[PDB]
């Protein structure tokens, strides 16, 4: 039930936004937003969660913010490394997460 | 008497800190004296410490000392939520007596900053 | 640190009911929920669900209500602050609907608001 | 030295507190000894427990606790005007323990309200 | 610990003070007990006498009694910019117990007014 941006990329040097929102019911005002980096078959990777913190080790060039609708996921400064698709959550202190629909990445 | 509150040691650091839920002369004359004598040896070894921080009376005193990042660069959740006072003690270990002597200038700083504040 | 050793990719047929070991290491098993999140292959990254090590309690989505039996047995301690945990889960009604890889992953933190978020993932388990 | 302040012992409670008007070893050795040890260790009996009060420094701390009157249901008039402490003591000698406790958490809470309050 | 702050013994009173820049029973092991237990005789002796004064936990406490010309009738700059602490102690010791005493009723009637203020 929860939509992202279908699909966008860049250039080395520029920056993206992901968007992430859905209805009443899983966005957004009440719930935090997590996003996850997940090579497709592969260990993923958490990279923002409750809407803004960073996880430990996680590069200051990645940042999450989160209107009263919806959740972006800016990508400061592309590398090669961050072709991948992205995921968001949607969770609360005590539940589970309901992740997003999916959008993919290229330099 | 009631010196072992070591009952969250176990229990993360914001959960434990920040919101709880007539002798004979023999060798057990000698013995039982350097035990009381040894206790407040190391009761006195805090109290003038924490004198002279600006915190006599206190559990919580707040500081005026900004935090140095290369002591620990880990954020608020990640350390009152996540790890225990008896780890975080051996990662900051090295650095707890650049802290003490710092905290130190604070007070007296702070303790001549109010003497001319109060000579007006 | 800690390592989630996930068990072998070894497929079934529908009807059946599959075990999934999840073997950690270097961090106190009990402090920190495990967790089992699905990809199949024709659908979204699916949450199954978060067992406390410690508590016992459990939590898993409606979509695996009365279908998954998800346990873990003793920690066995290494360290002051490392031990070695085992976590297992399983399926009711198996179809090849479920087909697809299937991650457990620990906990983020013990505390505050994102307390069982997937941080630490394991191997996977390649299933079919 | 002087610790003797009992000279108002057998007056009312608010007439005294509220408005006042190289050793050699042997027998004489150890004895000494002892009483000098014997009387810090209970120095420091109390002066902790006013530190876990926020009272340190202070002859006259009010709290944050109210009054139980299934403690002692008596008027200020009849305790401060007609008691001595030595006799009151004795009447709320019971509760004594109780009411140390719960001083214990109203500062421990209290030293957290300032820090959510210096935080900001 | 480092209670050995005489650094500056022969300097000005205002550049000093204003602004810095296990035994065995035997005739080691009673020396070695009686000096630790003579060393924190001595800190509550004074640490006490800053309790008295509302002072715990201060390096510079500012008081509440006028200074009697008949102690020293010398200016601040002849004293602070003039003099060293080790030779005004000695110019103003005699008086050094009449301070004490008064200094200890100040405090107490301070106790009391804030009693009176925080009844309101
Ligand atoms: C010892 O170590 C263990 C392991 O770390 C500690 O256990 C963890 O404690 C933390 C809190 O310190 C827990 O975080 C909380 O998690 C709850 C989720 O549980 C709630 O939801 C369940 C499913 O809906 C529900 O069944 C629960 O209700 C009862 O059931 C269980 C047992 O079945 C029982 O344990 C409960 O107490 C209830 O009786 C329960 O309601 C979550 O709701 C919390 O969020 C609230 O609180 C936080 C602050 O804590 C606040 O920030 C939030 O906004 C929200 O208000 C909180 O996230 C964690 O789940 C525990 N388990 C782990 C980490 O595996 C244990 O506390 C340690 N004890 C000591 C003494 O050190």
């Amino acid at each position: 039930v929860l939509t992202q941006s279908a699909s966008v990329s860049g250039s080395l040097g520029q920056s993206v936004t992901i968007s992430c929102t859905g209805p009443n019911s899983v966005c957004c005002s009440h719930k935090s937003i997590s996003w996850y980096q997940w090579p497709p078959g592969r260990a993923p990777t958490l990279i923002i969660y409750e809407d803004n913190e960073r996880a430990p080790g996680i590069s200051p060039r990645f940042s999450g913010y989160k209107s009263y609708w919806s959740a972006y996921l800016t990508i400061s400064d592309l590398r090669p490394e961050d072709e991948t698709t992205y995921y968001c959550c949607s969770y609360t202190h005590n539940s589970g997460c309901v992740f997003g629909t999916g959008t993919k990445v290229s330099v | 008497v009631f010196l072992g509150f070591l009952g969250a040691a176990g229990s993360t650091m914001g959960a434990a800190s920040n919101t709880l839920t007539m002798l004979q002369l023999g060798v057990w004359g000698f013995k039982q004296l350097q035990a009381r004598v040894l206790a407040i040896e190391r009761y006195l070894e805090v109290q003038q410490l924490l004198g002279m921080w600006g915190c006599s009376g206190k559990l919580i005193c707040c500081t005026n000392v900004p935090w140095n990042s290369s002591w620990s660069n880990k954020t608020y959740n990640e350390i009152w939520d996540n790890m225990t006072w008896m780890q975080w003690d051996r990662e900051i270990g090295n650095y707890t007596d650049t802290i003490y002597k710092l905290l130190e200038v604070s007070q007296f700083q702070q303790e001549i900053n109010e003497k001319d504040l109060l000579a007006l | 640190q800690g390592q989630l050793v996930q068990s072998g990719a070894t497929t079934t047929k529908p009807g059946s009911s599959v075990k999934i070991s999840c073997k950690t290491s270097g961090y106190r098993f009990n402090f920190y929920h495990i967790n089992w999140i699905r990809q199949t292959a024709g659908r979204g990254p699916e949450w199954m669900g978060w067992i406390s090590p410690y508590s016992g309690d459990k939590n898993l989505a409606p979509a695996f209500q009365d279908r998954v039996n998800m346990t873990t047995d003793t920690e066995v301690p290494v360290t002051s602050f490392t031990s070695t945990g085992a976590a297992y889960m399983e399926i009711r009604n198996l179809t090849s609907d479920d087909t697809g890889t299937y991650f457990c992953a620990k906990g983020l933190l013990r505390d505050g608001s994102s307390t069982w978020l997937p941080y630490l993932w394991g191997q996977g388990t390649l299933l079919t």
